[PDB]
């Protein structure tokens, strides 16, 4: 019962001052956790004197608290009174920045197992650096979350991106109809994500990924800016250049999705994307890698001809030999 | 990178105390409408 009093009275002197401060010195405590030694640097806690449990219990308490006051009722009632979301101009896509890097330095640290009993506690580290990204992004509105995830696309740093592109993700995946604002908002992702895919076999094809999600979730009301994407597609279908199975499979499946939801839009690129597919398929029928492959190139062909029949018939020949 | 293509192919298929250690997953409920439901 010791944990509710102090943390209320911690929470109370928290909440004392103004937003801006208090998530400024998240950060620094942020940073601070950073730079532990983990068995020039200001000395604020004293790992000479306290043991190495003493110190795995203050890490745990420390980012208890983090997630316990960003969902505290006295934090929030200090933000509706400040005026709201609006108060956190610039704050939001460094906060971003920070807890994304902590998270994956932590999760690298766990990587580092020594076995013995470090290795529950670096899971539970992991599970409540986890729960300060999911309370973060809960203070954030949908509004200003495509501008930070935006910046966050735009972060050197590789599992920085991938977080940002899960948690867009996670957010178009929830089945809920979007305001027209909205969706003009997400709508000008597409060149980024379009550059991105253009690094990581990962992030190009989770950004493939991103770009078959946008497809289904406002493809149809919306098919123009959606018509460079398919260009781009068929540039990493031709042969000439050498891809990645992984990435050549999603290439094939937002082809499909794209020319599904840009049925008659497609007719100019079919004489360059038809004569490309074939061929690939001729190699992925020599490979016998996986069903994955093949299963994609059949969807490829399927969408294709179910969406546009009327239109494959000097290539007609050709597909019959791959049918086959 | 098998695993990405297992989705897309699901994601056509549409078209006709846990220790978390992921950020791929629910979508958080805003909390600041939470808090205006309820004590406001």
């Amino acid at each position: 019962a010791i944990l509710e009093a102090d943390t209320e009275f911690w929470f109370s002197v928290c909440c004392e001052f103004s937003v801006q401060h208090q998530i400024q010195s998240l950060m620094n405590i942020l940073q601070y956790l950073l730079k532990l030694p983990e068995e020039e640097m200001l000395q604020v806690f004293n790992v000479e004197t306290h043991t190495s449990k003493q110190l795995r219990h203050f890490k745990f308490l420390s980012v208890s608290f983090m997630s316990q006051l960003l969902s505290s009722n006295n934090f929030l009632k200090k933000v509706v009174e400040s005026g709201g979301p609006e108060i956190l101009k610039g704050l939001e896509e460094r906060l971003l920045e920070t807890v994304l890097g902590y998270i994956s330095a932590v999760a690298q640290s766990m990587e580092r197992n020594a076995d013995k009993l470090t290795v529950k506690f670096w899971r539970a580290l992991l599970s409540k650096a986890y729960d300060l990204l999911d309370k973060v992004n809960a203070l954030l509105p949908t509004e200003t979350f495509i501008p930070v995830i935006r910046g966050l696309v735009g972060n050197p740093l590789p599992s920085v991106r991938r977080k940002a592109l899960d948690l867009l993700n996670n957010k178009l995946q929830q089945n809920i109809s979007w305001k027209k604002t909205i969706v003009t908002r997400f709508l000008k992702l597409v060149p980024d994500l379009l550059a991105i895919v253009q690094e990581q076999a990962i992030n190009r094809q989770t950004a493939l990924y991103t770009l078959k999600l946008l497809c289904k979730n406002f493809g149809a009301e919306n098919p123009d800016p959606f018509v460079p994407v398919l260009n781009t597609a068929v540039k990493l279908i031709a042969p000439e250049r050498k891809e990645e199975k992984n990435v050549l499979g999603s290439a094939l499946l937002c082809i499909a999705e794209v020319t599904s939801t840009l049925e008659a839009l497609a007719i100019p690129q079919l004489p360059s994307l038809m004569p490309s597919l074939l061929t690939t398929m001729k190699n992925t029928s020599e490979l016998v890698s996986s069903e994955v492959y093949l299963l994609s190139a059949l969807a490829a062909l399927q969408k294709v001809v179910e969406t546009l029949p009327h239109f494959i018939s000097p290539y007609l020949e050709g597909i019959l030999s791959q049918v086959i | 990178s098998a695993a990405l293509l297992r989705r897309g192919l699901e994601l056509l298929a549409a078209s006709e105390q846990k220790l978390r250690n992921s950020a791929k997953g629910k979508v958080p409920k805003s909390a600041l409408d939470e808090y205006r439901k309820r004590e406001c």
